[PDB]
């Protein structure tokens, strides 16, 4: 028999091995898994309302009561841990006699409202009271009620249906990192709530909707929309940042209705942002339909793909070959972007780059800019120093991840760069680069810890790529690196946090800016989706191009509109922080007359008279197959191969600004968050 | 009559598919009287449509395979035999019959 | 009356006193005629509104 | 005369070599057996003084795509001497030819022609294999799991053509799928 | 001199190779031995060495108008990897 | 590809060239419960729907819109690259995540801080 879920019991020794017999079965666990670990090997799946895997063990709900034979009353099977030779039973009427009366006693003072509730179809109550409960109630008597409180805009609340599982409370204190839900009063008047009128600011928020059995917590902007059995469900990723978290999007019909986490341990671990989680309200608002060119009154006329592109065409034969700039966005996949690449380089330029980190970084050797200790591997670290980076706005599951190890390993955090928040004790060592060389030098408290821990984790993050003193900075921090052991072959600690998407497979393909100033001397500017870039550095007799799904300012300036499809339209290989490679799968239709940026940039060399050699999407990707052949490799773990000793030796000054923050509003970072109206609701009340 | 046995070998199977072809074409002058195909189509272009039709399936090397098909060209040859079929539907499918094409494909629509 | 949405004719019904700090709204004189059975805490100072009727119910005395 | 009697004597007055699964039962007693053994069995079942099973209720297929032999054919038989009802079944995929039973029994034509049409098993020896329930020129077998409810064309009048014609399908409101399983079944 | 003329001719140099193979060992000892020597004679050219799996030791090259010339080093010694990436430079532009 | 069933099963020429996914789907984040697990799906991508411009319905003009959803179901993923295999489809497989059963117990929620260390 196999694990329930396909669940990998990983053993570290064969030794430490001890067992049980979950319904007569021989099962072997290793010492310090509980009986519902031991059942859930055995096949055997247990009623649970307040257990989860991710949080603290607490047997409040007294659902998953088993039989052991040594035991006089029946036993929580979620917090008893297995003895060798232990006999559990679960389907003996003891154990059904238990479920029966615990779920009659949760069906007693819950409200009678399933059809108006939110978690009418996907209630973990009602399923289990069908499955494991009784038939009849022999209840009559006056239910209780409470107040509803509002704890935000996203998080609508009905506590009279709250079973008192105490799993947000958990999540807040533990996963989230920001204390402010509790369980109040006592008996069966206690209640969840946060006492103040206070909102819940936290970045993870939103998965408390998810942890929550019942229909106490349910989103607010997804309230009535729908039922999960309207709801056709798609395996998804992320592009919002570059984590890239593995989401579900659930549509009804050409429109998306919401998103959902999906379960990936190496790299969100059931958990996705508040950014993520409403980010498909903004996939039906303001969106680019139509090809449109500018009159000579300077208004936006509709016109057909064959005109548009005509105009495009007719214009690039006109500039000088190094007068073309063209300009990737932070949602680009790899495809679109070699597309570009190959483009520009037939007609005689040199100057493509994202949006982010494209200011002349080095991406000679794939070190330099990947999270080479994986994120998942983030939890054997006992030290980590952030340099010039702030994860929890950054890279929320990053942050999520080491507020983990923080609260489990008793790790350090040392942090430099400007005042921020975190959520997690963290010493600010300083401020700006005179710190790394405090640090580097040493006689520095928190060098002993540096050089006394393990394995040390040195994050810096991708805002220190633009600034004029990189060389510098990032040889003193690989000067850090070497002195205090990090890079080891047992252990790689130099870690490189990027912010896009599109930044990882970018810089991959070689997409690198080659003279800084490109964009001041330029004459047609193809601004791929790349709306994150100051148009106003643009020259006026410019002739820009803006290829992109959603208008914003980059809209206003540009001479020709060519509509795109978003990340839920098409197929695209996108690369995280750690050098994962992954694809997204089309959910919805596109929307207007819009087409995919690689057929769109194809069908422009074609009318510019520049031929491609591929024709289809499988045609780019035997092309990328030539530049970054592991953007073809998707779905495995391809580690570095060299490591800082082969950079050259640059003997630069560091300069003596301080870092910056390269986020402002967490809410408000891409052009799809941007047109969205729930992320302007917590941009309002949420920020502060 | 009683549909045949099984095939054994590729050489089996080779003579149904020209006893299927020998037939039809045997079964070329009744369409032209029971359907008004005389002031419409040479007697040899159907022929040649028959033809065309066994050599584009002619790289298939499974006995069995090649059985099904036999049988299921003598099932539509019957119905065609008969008044079953309407009259334009044999003339809509028995006779014989610049940029790029990405960007045709693409001034049509996102959905190749 | 038919301008008048159902919205703002619910709107028009003034809240009906309780004087305990629940209430237990059924829809309808006879119960097997309206709604599910739903009980409402009176513990708050605007009026507390059924999520199936659309009535409103507020505190009598305190 | 009944399932205990009928599973006892079957076992041993059987050829061994022709059935391999003897399910005994409330919901019924089966035979599964080889589909070259088949006719054997059934004139078997047919003739016996003591399983004198002369009644053919009906042919019906089962498609199971994750099997290697995909589909599955099932006799339900019924004997009116002894009061008992007797269930044959057998396995073939998309290109195997089984053996027809309309020489036993003369009423199993249309079923077969039937179980043809709507899963597209041909049977060996039939007298006249053609469809019976879908339209003329119908292309693919229903009543397979891969094959789309609503079809792969449409019907409607062509006014300029002047004819019944036939088109690809397009649905104005497509058919709603709702997913109801619980993960706790 | 032909180490430092490399990003006068070229505009990329990318080495394709796999990091756990037997083949793609005389590429990555040119790699560990070369890169910093011709990374520091020019700067500016981007030198990109790219590993996967499942990938045979290449040496692509980008010149003027989108022009590229590979060679495959699967059966090449390191001075004869040098030797090819020679060929690239001088005779490529 | 040998898609000789695809030949000879009736599915139309333009429909035998379709692109699919075989992947299983993962457990839903809003319930704990595994029963929908261990099944394999074919995903046709079929995202070509509009609206009606009458009542705002869903129309859609291909057939595979819900049969990977509805009625095509397999046991193991060989099962289904073998149907994939027959049928001609250009198939890629998504191999599921699965979870990792990790050592929790109900004592490391009290656990010793440590001396008081005036750090
Ligand atoms: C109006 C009439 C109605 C009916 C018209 C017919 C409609 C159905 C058309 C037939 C459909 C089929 O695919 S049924 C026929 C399909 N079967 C085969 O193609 C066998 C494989 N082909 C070969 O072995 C060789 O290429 C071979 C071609 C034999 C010769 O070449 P050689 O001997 O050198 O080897
Ligand atoms: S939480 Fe579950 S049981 Fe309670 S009302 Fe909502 S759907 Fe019904
Ligand atoms: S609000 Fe939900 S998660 Fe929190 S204690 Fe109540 S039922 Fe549990
Ligand atoms: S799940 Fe163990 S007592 Fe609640
Ligand atoms: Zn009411």
């Amino acid at each position: 028999r196999n694990p329930v879920g396909g669940a990998r019991v990983h053993f570290s020794n064969p030794e430490d091995a001890i067992e049980v017999f979950v319904d007569g079965y021989a099962v072997k666990v290793p010492k310090g898994f509980t009986v519902l670990q031991a059942c859930e090997v055995a096949g055997v799946d247990i009623p649970r309302f307040c257990y989860h895997s991710r949080l603290s063990i607490a047997g409040n709900c007294r659902m998953c009561l088993v039989e052991v034979e040594k035991s006089p009353k029946p036993v929580a099977s979620c917090a008893m841990p297995a003895l060798p030779g232990m006999k559990i039973k679960t389907d003996t009427p003891i154990a059904k006699k238990a479920r029966e009366g615990v779920m009659e006693f949760l069906l007693m003072n819950h409200p009678l409202d399933c059809p108006i509730c939110d978690q009418g179809g996907e209630c973990d109550l009602q399923d289990q009271s069908m499955a494991f409960g009784s038939d009849r109630g022999r209840f009559t008597e006056m239910k209780r009620s409470v107040v509803d409180k509002n704890l935000g805009p996203l998080v609508k609340t009905v506590m009279t249906r709250c079973i008192q599982c105490t799993r947000c409370v958990r999540f807040a204190s533990e996963v989230a990192g920001v204390q402010d839900l509790g369980i109040l009063g006592r008996g069966s008047g206690e209640e969840i709530g946060t006492y103040v009128e206070k909102l819940m600011t936290s970045e993870l928020s939103g998965n408390v909707i998810d942890i929550c059995p019942v229909g106490a917590l349910t989103s607010k902007p997804f309230a009535f929309k729908a039922r999960n059995w309207e709801l056709k469900a798609t395996e998804t990723i992320d592009v919002s940042d570059a984590v890239g978290s593995n989401i579900r999007v659930d549509s009804r019909g050409p429109e998306v209705m919401r998103i959902i986490p999906r379960l990936n341990e190496d790299i969100n671990e059931e958990w996705i942002s508040d950014k993520t989680r409403f980010c498909y309200d903004g996939l039906k608002r303001q969106r680019l339909s139509d090809p449109m060119i500018r009159d000579s009154d300077g208004r936006f006329k509709a016109v057909s793909w064959r005109d548009a592109l005509a105009v495009v065409g007719d214009i690039i034969h006109q500039v000088k070959p190094d007068e073309i700039v063209g300009v990737a966005g932070q949602l680009s996949d790899a495809e679109s972007m070699m597309v570009l690449k190959d483009f520009v380089n037939r007609m005689g330029s040199d100057n493509v780059w994202c949006e982010g980190t494209a200011a002349g970084v080095d991406a000679d050797l794939r070190y330099s800019y990947l999270m080479n200790t994986s994120i998942s591997g983030l939890e054997n670290a006992d030290l980590f120093l952030l340099i010039g980076t702030q994860p929890r706005v950054e890279a929320a599951m990053v942050n999520a991840r080491i507020c983990k190890t923080v609260r489990a390993s008793n790790a350090k955090v040392g942090y430099v760069g400007p005042p921020a928040e975190f959520n997690y004790d963290c010493k600010h060592l300083g401020t700006g680069p005179d710190t790394l060389k405090e640090i580097a030098e040493g006689r520095h408290p928190f060098c002993t810890a540096l050089k006394n821990a393990k394995n040390p984790a040195i994050i810096v993050g991708a805002g220190l790529f633009n600034r004029t003193d990189k060389n510098a900075i990032l040889s003193s921090v690989e000067s850090i690196a070497q002195a205090n052991n990090v890079v080891r072959p047992d252990w790689n600690g130099l870690n490189f946090l990027l912010q896009y998407a599109a930044q990882a497979a970018a810089l991959d393909l070689g997409l690198i800016q080659q003279s800084a100033k490109a964009l001041e001397s330029a004459k047609f500017v193809y601004l791929m989706g790349a709306d994150d870039v100051n148009v106003d550095k643009i020259p006026k007799d410019a002739f820009v191009v803006y290829q992109g799904h959603h208008g914003d300012k980059a809209v206003y300036r540009a001479n020709v509109i060519l509509p795109a499809s978003a990340f839920t339209e098409k197929e695209g290989t996108y690369e995280n922080t750690e050098g994962f490679t992954q694809q997204t799968v089309p959910a919805v239709p596109t929307v207007g007359d819009a087409r995919d940026d690689w057929k769109i940039v194809r069908a422009l060399s074609e009318v510019s008279g520049v031929k491609l050699p591929y024709n289809s999407i499988e045609g780019v990707r035997s092309r990328i197959k030539s530049v970054a052949p592991n953007l073809v490799h998707t779905d495995e773990r391809e580690p570095a191969a060299f490591g800082p000793s082969l950079k050259p030796e640059c003997k630069e000054a560091m300069s003596t600004t301080p870092f910056q923050t390269v986020v402002e509003n967490f809410y408000m970072t891409n052009s799809i968050t941007r047109a969205s109206k729930i992320m302007a609701q917590c941009s309002a009340v949420l920020l502060k | 009559i009683g549909v045949p046995p099984n095939s054994a070998n590729l050489t089996e199977a080779r003579r149904r598919v020209f006893d299927f072809f020998r037939a039809a074409c045997r079964s070329i002058p009744t369409i032209m009287d029971i359907y008004n195909l005389q002031d419409v189509v040479a007697p040899s272009q159907l022929r040649y449509a028959i033809s065309a039709q066994i050599r584009n399936n002619a790289h298939i090397t499974d006995p069995k395979v090649i059985d099904l098909l036999i049988f299921k060209g003598m099932e539509e040859l019957t119905d065609i035999v008969d008044h079953a079929k309407q009259r334009h539907h044999i003339i809509g499918q028995y006779v014989v019959g610049g940029k790029t094409d990405f960007l045709k494909n693409f001034y049509t629509s996102n959905y190749f | 009356r038919s301008k008048k949405s159902p919205m703002e004719l619910i709107s028009e019904v003034p809240p009906i006193k309780v004087d305990g700090r629940i209430v237990a709204c059924e829809g309808d004189t006879n119960p097997a005629l309206g709604h599910p059975i739903e009980f409402i805490c009176l513990d708050l100072n605007e009026p507390a509104i059924c999520k199936y009727c659309g009535l409103r119910y507020v505190q009598d005395h305190h | 005369m009944d399932n205990q009697f009928i599973f006892k004597y079957s076992w041993e007055t059987l050829p061994k070599k022709w059935v391999k699964k003897m399910e005994r039962s409330e919901h019924g007693n089966r035979f599964d057996t080889n589909t070259d053994y088949l006719f054997q069995l059934l004139c078997f079942l047919k003739l016996h003084t003591y399983t004198r099973v002369q009644v053919l209720i009906d042919i019906c297929g089962v498609d199971y795509p994750s099997r290697k032999r995909r589909f599955e054919v099932v006799y339900n038989l019924l004997s009116t001497r002894y009061n008992s009802r007797i269930r044959v079944q057998t396995s073939a995929d998309e290109v195997t030819r089984i053996s027809s039973v309309v020489s036993l029994f003369p009423s199993a034509g249309w079923w077969e022609r039937e179980v043809w049409d709507m899963f597209g098993v041909s049977f060996i020896n039939h007298p006249d294999l053609r469809r019976i329930l879908t339209d003329y020129g119908f292309e693919g077998h229903p009543l397979r799991k891969d094959f789309p409810l609503s079809g792969y064309v449409q019907v409607r009048y062509d006014d300029p053509e002047k004819r019944v014609v036939s088109e690809p399908i397009e649905m104005t409101q497509e058919f709603r799928y709702f997913d109801f399983a619980s993960p706790w079944e | 001199a032909w180490r430092g003329s490399i990003s006068k001719s070229m505009k990329e140099l990318r080495i394709l190779l796999c990091q756990s193979s037997p083949a793609s060992a005389p590429t990555r000892t040119f790699v560990e031995k070369n890169y910093k020597d011709l990374k520091s004679l020019n700067p500016k050219l981007p030198i990109l060495i790219r590993e996967c799996s499942g990938v045979q030791p290449q040496m692509w090259a980008r010149y003027d108008m989108g022009v590229e010339r590979c060679v495959n080093l699967d059966g090449l010694t390191e001075p004869q990897i040098l030797k090819a990436l020679e060929n690239l430079v001088k005779s490529g532009a | 590809k040998r898609g000789e069933i695809g030949k000879v099963s009736g599915i139309p020429e333009e429909h035998l060239s379709r692109k699919v996914i075989i992947y299983s789907p993962a457990r839903t984040a809003t319930q704990s419960g595994s029963g929908k697990l261990g099944k394999w799906k074919i995903n046709f991508v079929s995202t070509l729907k509009w609206e009606n411009p009458l009542m705002g319905w869903t129309s859609t003009g291909d057939p595979y819109a819900n049969v990977g959803d509805s009625a095509l179901a397999f046991d193991s993923e060989e099962a289904a690259k073998s149907f994939a295999e027959r049928h001609g489809w250009d198939y890629k497989v998504k191999k599921p995540n699965t979870p990792l059963l990790k050592v929790k117990s109900y004592s490391d929620n009290f656990k010793w801080k440590g001396n008081p260390q005036p750090e």
